[PDB]
């Protein structure tokens, strides 16, 4: 067992939650897409993400 | 977004007259149209759901017809309750859009337009605001054209039109028009004339009065 220093997430980090959802549709016909506001949101890629 | 347009924005029909209302859609709405009857001073009432099935508590005379882009609402006999705004709303899209609306006016009461002119009272002159009132009473046509001419010059945007709902005794609206002028402009102005153009009336009538 050894101790190593590297890029790692801090413990207890809830993080950012993103969920994909089905678009609006009729019984047999697909309709308008249903999406969240993720595109507007921008985050800093300081050291990358897991 | 889906757009719904009502073919008859306004129409005139007497009692016991069959009325057909057409709703036009840019895109197909298979069977997703809801009809609502709006009477002033009360909430709209559901009439047809899906444009195929009559809502419970709604009279049989109201009918749902048509499919896809075009839908038709038919009333076999006109009734006093039937003379109310009609809206067709698409249910196919996530945001519903209501129709332009249908307006019905009874043709039971027949009247000939009567025009009156009233000079401002002394209290209006002392206050500094002088309003001249042209009163149109018992006019059968739903819409009356009103124009103000003072000293052979037309005035626009200094007049307002207030119209009461249909009397129902003669089924005719009553309209009062007030013309407001600045004191200096009003004093130099002499004859104030309100002339109304009516399709029913043979000749537009000018009712006028001299300043003083």
């Amino acid at each position: 067992t050894i101790t190593y220093q590297g890029l790692f997430p801090y413990q207890g980090d809830h993080g950012d939650m993103y969920v994909y959802s089905a678009g609006h549709a009729t019984g047999t016909t697909p309709q308008k897409l249903f999406v969240a506001n993720y595109s507007q949101d921008v985050k800093q890629f300081a050291n990358g993400f897991v | 977004d889906i757009v719904m347009t009502q073919t008859p924005s306004s129409l005139s029909a007497s009692v016991g007259d069959r009325v057909t209302i057409t709703c036009r859609a840019s895109e197909d709405i298979t069977s997703y149209l809801n009809w609502y009857q709006l009477k002033p001073g009360k909430a709209p009432m559901f009439l047809i759901y899906a444009a195929s099935s009559l809502q419970s508590g709604v009279p049989s005379r109201f009918s749902g017809s048509g499919s896809g882009t075009d839908f038709t609402l038919t009333i076999s006999s006109l009734q006093p309750e039937d003379f109310a705004t009609y809206y067709c709303q698409q249910s196919y899209s996530t945001p519903p859009t209501f129709g332009g609306g249908t307006k019905v006016e009874i043709k039971r009461t027949v009247a000939a337009p009567s025009v009156f002119i009233f000079p401002p009272s002394d209290e209006q002159l002392k206050s500094g605001t002088a309003s001249v009132v042209c009163l149109l009473n018992n006019f059968y046509p739903r819409e009356a054209k009103v124009q103000w001419k003072v000293d052979n010059a037309l005035q626009s945007g200094n007049s307002q039109e207030s119209v009461t709902e249909q009397d129902s005794k003669d089924s005719t609206y009553s309209l009062s028009s007030t013309l407001t002028l600045s004191k200096a402009d009003y004093e130099k102005h002499k004859v104030y004339a309100c002339e109304v153009t009516h399709q029913g009336l043979s000749s537009p009538v000018t009712k006028s009065f001299n300043r003083g």
